[PDB]
RNA sequence: GAGGUAAAGCGAAUGAUUAGAAGUCUUGGGGUUGAAAUGACCUUAACUUAUUCUCAAACUUUAAAUAUGUAAGAAGUCCUUG
RNA sequence: CCUAAGGGGGACUCAUGGAGAACAGAAAUCUCCAGUAGAACAAAAGGGUAAAAGUCCCCUUGAUUUUGAUUUUCAGUGUGAA
RNA sequence: GGUUGCGGCCAUAUCUAGCAGAAAGCACCGUUCCCCGUUCGAUCAACCGUAGUUAAGCUGCUAAGAGCAAUACCGAGUAGUGUAGUGGGAGACCAUACGCGAAACUAUUGUGCUGCAAUCU
């Protein structure tokens, strides 16, 4: 049914999303994002891994289905399904066309698949865990690349888990009571806007 | 098939600003144009009457007659190998002055004032623009600002 | 300054609107507009319906329901009288957020209003929208602007205000 | 006597059943059974 | 439940209307149309009548536009008409008469058409408008603005109007709008419009109000009764302001007790002023001490 | 002067869209309270608030590079009056 | 397709949400508040429009006569339209 | 300097929540014979300026305020891009050379100016 993937690995046409325009358009494979411990703190996982790519391409959404089940099977088979958080960064949302499912007349394709469009560095999963998990997080995303066209990098993150803050900063932030915790993410205070509602949502602020 | 009318591709050019739609300040209304003055065309969507079409938003031009509500504007296109002359009727919503020239009349103003004022004192006066000459040369101090040795920084990875 | 005891921030009723939302048209429609000018002394007017429906049986543009609007004293009279009905009892939750009320009899007869064989009964209701002095402000045509917050209606004052004038129960 | 009416204010010109009116949009009715 | 509607997107979309449409004072519609001038009449500028009525005043101004603001060419207060002998109920449709001739009087004369287009001379309640005369100068044409007042048959804008018509000021105008007007048969009773021009009306209602209402009599017509003015003589203070509106229609400002400077002084003093970027900073340094 | 393409944006409008958090359920169901009170409870799902991941040829506040209109004087500018 | 859905003038503000009123309830009618247009403007889609170009009311036939010029398509011919 | 009338630019002017406002002005405010319009003198119309109030409107000030505006050893000379090579790479794409050069972000500052006429402790 499905051609192969070598057929549609270039971003050679126009972003073709879902719209009012095209509305027989099948969904995408990949459904899920975020696994594992997906309600666990910023502090549990200070470690984030990111698989990186090096490429201007499209991703299949059941390649991107394949590589998450497989790094999820393998991290949870190694260190247990709450020692790591993964989070799927690209979403399939480019239209795949095909045209013959007389000639080239009227060729104009119908929905074939959907495609994630990635740039060059741009990240495809990403995974916050404890450090002594990075040998095992590393070895399941090392898996995934196998379902992956093109190249891409294994790259350690120099921030804490999935903020933008780095290692070093994050420690600053939170020792001065200027961070608070939101469920899985947190809320960093802000110099602007009321006093009031800024003292009141973090107690702990050491002004100075 | 093909569609080809008055206001065809005309999405964007023919939009008001953002937060600037609404009714027209006054002082479009109060400007006045004389036969043989320049302005710059720009269609305002609001109004529908007297509307430029779209090959003229942008163009600037003689004013060649007045009306009632509206100025004669000649505009020249190139047709082919050549420019035919053209006469489109603006309202004057679409009309607006050219700044072009009252940049040069205040140069045209500036040149007499210096060349009487050379008469006056006897002497001889060079009133023709300059281009950007290079610089000449100068001397750096570096009293307080001994040079600091800059190197290419090493690779590193952010994300 | 800014004093509340100050002599133009006494409440007082801006109309009485009564209602009767009869759902056809025709005699019974003509009957309610009679009852209504026989109560209010002065022409109702008709309300067409915005939509048809058929749970509902009417049609759009059907003239279905009756109101009029009374100011002055007239409105105060036509209130006391329609109290008397209620026996001086209403509840917390009849006075809106904007500092409004209202109430509704379901015999007009109970008004102290002849009754007639050919007009037969009908229920009513009664609103009474609240307002100090200067509304006017929302109101005019040129420099229309609206009313500062110490100056707006609100819920406990109207009740406070109402519990005070009428010597009536409020239910909360 | 005088028979005036309601003028029109809305815009709505279609006659057809508005906004805000669904089915199971409302509670019990006969809740306590 | 319901989405909060003041978001800050809301306000970052908002366009806020004019200056002057927000305040709910100019009709910017009516504006345009009255302002804008032919094209082919350069820089002749069309003269607008404002009428404008407070609740003590009523202001007639001759205004032109232009792009830095409009400019005045004459104006008349109802308070100016003490000077020339009415005192009280400025606010008129006989004290708009008044002000309407005062104000074409005394445009005619900063003009210089005096002796020439006086104007009606004799008031009688019949509709005119200001023909010119041959080899001369043609009238001085103003158009009407009320603004966003309404336009109803016998307002006291159309006093001013009718005013201004007999100082000799040609403003075009026509009579379905006077009082005396009869809607269903398309005639102007003079009579009537005549009784208006010189208070006709609060004399009957005076009349009609001492023999019924005494003590309304006395509180509504204080000013009357302690200057013994009787309901007879009272077309005989609008006769004799009109002839001493002809006769000097000059501008007298009042003499100012005190100078500008004086005035900037005194009220310089009632004025907060902004605080310093170092004073809110210490406000808030010291919430945040206070805070713990 | 004009532009709305590249880029950018989505804790900015439209449309698409991942995940939790805290609240409202008073106009969601399930159960456990009650000899009945729709009045509490635990849960799923809805909304709302502050966040979060990813997008748009027929979305956009913003907005290039290149290309493009006009002007750079004697048929001009100024002074007086037919 | 439309004697108005054309023309002029005037008055008003829309979609929606919240809080209230006998029957009346998720949907009738009434009141207030909020409401940058999230409505409507015959018909596709785009643009435009808030004391209006939207809704309603009043009066009307300028949807009239004569013939020229101009813009678009363009040969700078015709037709249509403006 | 305050206020009013008519404006120009059309948020540095808007929005939310509080406080203050001498004089004048404006305003709310009182009445319904008359012109006039309404289901309703609420709007609109007229009369009085007389009986009252700064309560509101209006003006000004406050807010580690929302918005807006401006600036920058902010991001960033980054993204993008014109031109060039018998440059690299299987390709996708990338680097270099001569040029131009963002947006978001970050930080700081600010919160109407002004024309004509009249008027005022």
């Amino acid at each position: 049914a499905r051609r192969p993937a070598r057929c549609y690995r270039y971003c050679k046409n126009k972003p073709y999303p879902k719209s009012r325009y095209n509305r027989a358009v099948p969904d995408a494979k990949i459904r899920i994002y975020d696994l594992g411990r997906k309600k666990a703190t910023v502090d549990e996982f200070p470690l984030c891994i990111h698989l990186v790519s090096n490429e201007l391409e499209q991703l299949s959404s059941e390649a991107l289905e394949a590589a998450r089940i497989c790094a999820n099977k393998y991290i949870t088979k190694v260190s247990g399904r709450d020692s790591f958080h993964l989070r799927v960064r690209v979403h399939p949302f480019h239209v795949l066309r095909i045209n013959k499912m007389q000639g080239m007349r009227g060729a104009w394709g119908k929905p074939h698949g959907l495609a994630a469009r990635v740039s060059i560095g741009q990240i495809i999963m990403s995974a916050r865990t404890k450090d002594s998990n990075k040998d095992v997080v590393i070895e399941g995303l090392r898996r995934a690349r196998y379902k992956f066209p093109g190249q891409q990098k294994i790259i350690i993150s120099k921030k804490w888990g999935f903020t933008p803050l780095n290692r070093d900063e994050y420690i600053a932030k939170k020792t001065n009571g200027e961070v608070i915790d939101d469920g899985a993410y947190v809320k960093f205070l802000s110099r602007k806007g009321n006093l009031e509602a800024n003292l009141q949502q973090f107690p702990n602020y050491q002004y100075s | 098939g093909k569609s080809r009318g008055y206001r065809s591709g005309t999405r964007y050019a023919f939009q008001r600003d953002f937060k600037k739609h609404g009714a027209i300040p006054l002082s479009t209304y109060l400007k006045v144009y004389k036969v043989g003055d320049i302005v710059d065309i720009k269609a305002n969507g609001s109004i529908q009457k007297g509307m430029p079409h779209k090959y003229y938003h942008g163009k600037t031009g003689i004013v060649y007659n007045v009306t009632k509500s509206s100025v004669g504007v000649i505009i020249n296109k190139v047709v082919g190998n050549r420019y035919i002359e053209k006469r489109v009727n603006l309202r004057v919503e679409h009309v607006k002055h050219s700044a072009c020239r009252q940049e040069f009349l205040n140069r045209v103003k500036s040149n007499a004032a210096k060349k009487r004022e050379a008469k006056a004192n006897g002497e001889t006066v060079y009133l023709k623009r300059q281009a950007a000459k290079p610089r000449g040369s100068r001397i750096i101090s570096t009293e307080g600002n001994i040079p600091q040795t800059l190197a290419p920084v090493a690779y590193e990875t952010f994300i | 300054s800014d004093k509340s005891q100050n002599v133009m921030r006494e409440l007082r009723i801006e109309k009485l609107v009564l209602n009767i939302c009869v759902g056809e048209s025709g005699d019974r429609l003509t009957r309610a507009a009679k009852v209504l000018e026989q109560l209010s002394g002065q022409t109702p007017v008709q309300s067409k319906a915005r939509y048809t429906v058929r749970t509902f049986g009417i049609r759009r543009n059907e003239k279905i329901a009756v109101h009029v609007t009374v100011r002055g004293p007239k409105a105060e009279e036509i209130l006391e009288r329609g109290l008397k009905v209620k026996e001086y009892q209403l509840r917390s939750k009849n006075f809106s957020a904007t500092g409004n009320f209202g109430f509704g009899i379901d015999e007009h007869i109970d008004l102290g209003i002849k009754y007639d064989p050919s007009i037969g009964i009908y229920g009513m209701d009664f609103y009474v929208v609240m307002g100090r002095a200067g509304a006017r402000v929302t109101r005019r045509k040129r420099a229309r602007s609206t009313i500062g917050n110490s100056h707006k209606t609100n819920k406990e004052d109207t009740i406070q205000w109402f519990k005070t004038r009428y010597d009536a129960e409020v239910l909360d | 006597p005088s028979a005036p009416s309601r003028e029109v204010v809305k815009k709505n010109t279609s006659s057809k059943k508005s906004d805000a009116a669904p089915a199971s949009a409302d509670p019990a009715k006969a809740k306590k059974k | 439940m319901q989405k909060e509607f003041r978001t800050s997107a809301y306000h970052s979309r908002f366009q806020t209307p004019f200056r002057r449409r927000q305040e709910g004072k100019t009709d910017y519609y009516q504006r345009k149309r009255l302002v804008t001038q032919h094209k082919a009449k350069y820089n002749s500028p069309k003269y607008r009548l404002v009428v404008r009525f407070t609740n003590k005043d009523i202001i007639a101004q001759i205004v032109s536009a232009h792009i830095t603001g409009d400019v005045v060419f004459t104006a008349a207060y109802a308070h100016e008409l003490p000077r020339y002998g009415i005192k009280y109920g400025l606010t008129n449709w006989s004290a708009a008469y008044a002000v309407g001739l005062l104000v074409a009087r005394r445009a005619l004369q900063k003009l210089g058409l005096d002796e020439t287009y006086t104007g009606v001379e004799e008031v009688e309640g019949e509709f005119e408008l200001t023909e010119a005369v041959e080899d001369g100068p043609r009238p001085f044409k103003v158009f009407l603005d009320i603004g966003l007042q309404r336009t109803t048959t016998g307002a006291r804008v159309f006093g001013v109007l009718k005013g201004a018509s007999d100082g000799g000021l040609y403003v075009p105008h026509s009579p379905n709008r006077f009082p005396g007007w009869d809607i269903e048969a398309e005639e102007l009773d003079a009579e009537l419009l005549r009784k208006y021009i010189f208070g006709g009306h609060v004399a009957e209602y005076m009349e009609e109000l001492l023999d019924d209402d005494e003590e309304k009599y006395k509180s509504i017509f204080k000013n009357y009764i302690e200057e013994e003015i009787e309901s007879e003589d009272v077309e005989e203070i609008y006769a004799n302001a009109h002839e001493a509106i002809r006769a000097d229609p000059s501008f007298k400002p009042t003499e100012k007790k005190f100078t500008k400077e004086q005035y900037k002084a005194e009220s310089k003093k009632y004025r907060q002023q902004k605080l310093t970027r170092a004073e809110r900073q210490a406000k808030v340094a010291k919430k945040i001490a206070e805070f713990k």
